RNA sequence: AUCGAGAGGA
């Protein structure tokens, strides 16, 4: 049930990989110009 | 191309009022970022990446 | 000494300024917007602490226990419940950069209580 | 060296710590810490150069005066020592806290930036951004002087 | 006839060519360093062009203090990677799993709080504020709280289940000023931070077991965080947060030195950027020469891209 | 981006053993088990299989220019 | 070729 300490250094490398195959290593930028670009434009506008 | 809907209303006088949408008027030419949501590379797998000559590591963001 | 602290009029409800009557000399508190006065009984108006010799048990709050941060022991058990931990800090304020004594504060709800060793 | 500052913590905390002329209660109770770690950080680093045997290329290019120094020998093998900023100990970044990592009003050697460990050993984590910060005022001082020397 | 598409194309062609952020007639006024070309040397140089901060300070300026690497700066820009030369200090890199909000709108926290025992400004009696507590969303106090614990609790409850507050929406509450803070806002850096139950791992082999098969049971990142075992922390909430460098450091012990953590680490070496993880045994070496290493692998020679031809 | 046909420090030929070292990888042998195999002695030619990457197969999935 | 900016090396 609990991460044994012989198991903890491949679970952690586990979650990290989850978290860099999820959302990569660019997704600020991404995220950040998909914000811009769908609803502060409209903002902007209205 | 960003397209931009636009209602115009006359008024003068006398309730004289029309409104006159003029739907999808071009205002202008927003850049893409490579890789984002409104690129056409958007989704698409390595194969494809690689039928149109793009590198499926490149990151994009620029 | 102590100290002393404004006073506010019963009709505009502004501060009282210091005013006096020469024919009794009795420390009136006047106020300057309307024609109320007042009587005062301090007979202080103005002080000036410059060794700022004040006690930071009143500064301390009793809600600090609640955090993760800072930290606990067991070695000083609250005089007012008897509790066995307390939650230590520095006094960490101008005019008490130094004077490293700790301020402890008693865990146990609905007690609070802080003091010095 | 740890059980002194603990010393040292423990009578300032109990007000029995009487300042020395001329100087704060926390410049006294700082420049005593730091007298400590020094001695300390010395003393590891002597017993580093007397275990240097004669074929160590650590100690050959050290007393040859080509390159390295005791310093050096002792930071390599011993302790790295104290990272210092702006001649002071790593400040209290966030709200009295070096590091989220400790609790709040720290002044131990670990918290304010004690390189523990050596560069063969390895550092922790804390002490790897206390070095960092160490390593960049000195990038920074680089940068900076040059400007007014050339002037 | 009466619009004009030439200001915005040529607008905004402009500003990303020449990097002047601002109209083109005050291009003195403009601010530079926006905008550059991307650097293709090698795919390190790109990544970390791509994760690139820098802050408008000046070259010129002779203060130390915006150049120092700052204590906050942990895990959220790497503490090696910055130019030798006169830039030091300011430019910098983004660590590897740190992430910065893309905003969001507070309509939600404030009907939440209006649903809660908050009570708005306008109807609180001026007298009940000396021992309440002050309650502000983006930066606007909006009224004031009798139950700080609870109300932290309930919101943090609900940011661990992706309920109306978002896993990126920050949450401080400073206890020595009564003052409780929701950030919304775009712009705030943050990172992913292991929850910490009692005195245990809320990450659990169960969690560890669906995320080895996440190309089967499509268990990823995302419920991760869903789950409530992972919290996106941003600097101010750091303030608040004991962090357990491994779980090494939960374990009871002869001294207890904390006895109350309520965030861990995944892994510590997290602070390092792109050009810094490539170095081995990065704790082995002088600062300097991490930093150097750092500026060098941008100019290391290989293949750049892999439709070079 | 393809084999080295030598080894860098003494000469060898290692540009014939990539395809046989994928295939004893593929056969569940551990990667010193198949440099053992392929008689790969020395710790250069074992580093010049070891630390090879293959992007020539990266590059051959673009389309050539000249049909 | 000129100006300006950016990235860099010692
Ligand atoms: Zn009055
Ligand atoms: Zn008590
Ligand atoms: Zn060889």
């Amino acid at each position: 049930d609990e991460i044994t300490p012989d198991l903890w250094q491949e679970a952690c490398w586990i979650v990290i990989s989850s978290y860099f195959d999820e959302k990569g290593l660019v997704r600020q930028q991404l995220d950040s110009f998909d914000e811009f670009i769908q609803m502060s434009v409209q903002r902007i506008v209205e | 191309p960003l397209y931009v809907d636009i209602t115009k209303t006359v008024i003068k006088e006398g309730e004289e009022q029309l409104q006159t949408q003029h739907q999808k008027t071009f205002i202008g030419k927003i850049p893409i970022m490579l890789r984002s949501t409104y690129c056409l590379l958007n989704g698409l797998t390595d194969r494809d990446l690689c039928e149109l000559n793009e590198c499926p590591l490149d990151p994009g963001g620029y | 000494p102590g100290f002393v602290g404004i006073r506010f009029c019963q009709e505009c409800n502004n501060m009282l300024y210091p005013k006096e009557d020469k024919e009794n000399r009795i420390l009136l508190y006047a106020c300057r917007n309307c024609d109320y006065q007042q009587e005062a009984d301090n007979s202080c108006i103005y002080v000036n602490k410059i060794t700022h010799e004040v006690d930071e048990l009143t500064q301390i709050i009793a809600d600090v226990s609640q955090d993760p941060t800072l930290p606990r022991t067991e070695d000083h058990p609250c005089q007012k419940c008897g509790h066995k931990e307390a939650v230590f800090f520095q006094s960490h304020s101008a005019r008490a950069e130094d004077a490293m004594r700790l301020y402890y504060v008693c865990t146990a709800p609905h007690c609070g209580h802080r003091w010095t060793e | 060296a740890k059980q002194d500052v603990i010393e040292v913590i423990e009578k300032a905390h109990n007000n029995e710590l009487e300042p020395t002329p001329g100087n704060t209660l926390r410049q006294t109770f700082e420049n005593q810490v730091n007298r400590i770690l020094n001695d300390a950080r010395d003393k590891t680093g002597s017993s580093a150069q007397k275990s240097l045997s004669e074929y160590n290329n650590f100690k050959s290019m050290v007393v040859s005066g080509a390159k390295g120094s005791k310093i050096n020998i002792s930071q390599v093998i011993a302790v790295v020592g104290q990272q210092n900023v702006e001649g002071k100990r790593i400040p209290f970044g966030f709200k009295h806290r070096t590091l989220p990592h400790f609790i709040k009003d720290d002044y131990g050697p670990e918290s304010r930036g004690f390189v523990e460990n050596s560069y063969l050993a390895g550092l922790t984590p804390t002490e790897f951004f206390f070095h960092a910060m160490g390593g960049r005022e000195g990038l920074i001082d680089t940068a900076v002087k040059t400007a007014e020397t050339g002037y | 006839l009466a619009i004009k598409t030439r200001i915005i194309s040529d607008g905004l062609k402009y500003s990303l060519a020449t990097g002047n952020w601002g109209d083109q007639k005050k291009a003195h006024q403009a601010r530079a360093g926006v905008s550059q070309v991307l650097n293709r040397l090698t795919f390190a140089s790109t990544l970390s062009h791509l994760r690139r901060l820098n802050s408008p300070i000046g070259r010129d300026g002779k203060l130390a203090k915006p150049r120092q690497l700052h204590n906050t700066l942990w895990g959220m820009v790497c503490p090696a990677e910055t130019p030798e030369g006169h830039a030091v200090g300011l430019v910098k890199n983004l660590a590897l799993m740190a992430y910065i909000s893309v905003g969001s709108q507070p309509s939600p926290i404030l009907e939440f709080l209006e649903e809660w025992s908050m009570e708005n400004l306008e109807e609180i009696s001026p007298a009940a504020i000396a021992d309440a507590t002050k309650i502000f969303v983006n930066g606007c106090w909006v009224g004031i709280h009798k139950d700080p614990e609870q109300l932290m609790n309930t919101l943090r409850k609900l940011r661990r289940q992706m309920d109306i507050i978002v896993s990126e929406v920050s949450m401080i509450r400073d206890i020595r000023e009564r003052e409780i803070r929701i950030y919304t806002d775009a712009g705030r850096i943050c990172r992913p931070l292991l929850i910490v139950e009692k005195q245990k791992l809320l990450l659990k082999k169960r969690h560890i077991d669906q995320l080895k098969e996440r190309e089967y049971n499509n268990y990823s990142w995302q419920d991760l965080v869903a789950s409530g075992v992972v919290e996106y922390i941003d600097t101010l909430e750091e303030e608040t947060v004991m962090l357990a460098m491994t779980p090494d450091d939960l374990q009871e012990k002869e001294v207890a030195y904390c006895s109350t953590y309520t965030h861990c680490e995944i892994h510590p070496s997290m602070i390092l950027g792109v050009c810094a993880s490539i170095i081995p045994f990065p704790d082995h070496n002088q600062s300097p020469r991490n930093t150097y290493q750092s500026a060098m692998g941008k100019q290391a020679m290989g293949v750049y891209i892999t439709n070079f031809h | 981006m393809i084999i080295p046909v030598r080894c860098f420090t003494c000469g060898k030929i290692v540009g014939n053993k990539w395809e046989a070292y994928l295939g004893l990888l593929q056969a569940e042998y551990t990667e010193g088990d198949a440099l053992d195999a392929l008689g790969l002695k020395r710790y250069c030619c074992r580093r010049m299989l070891l630390a090879h990457v293959d992007l020539i197969e990266k590059l051959l999935n673009y389309a050539p220019l000249e049909k």
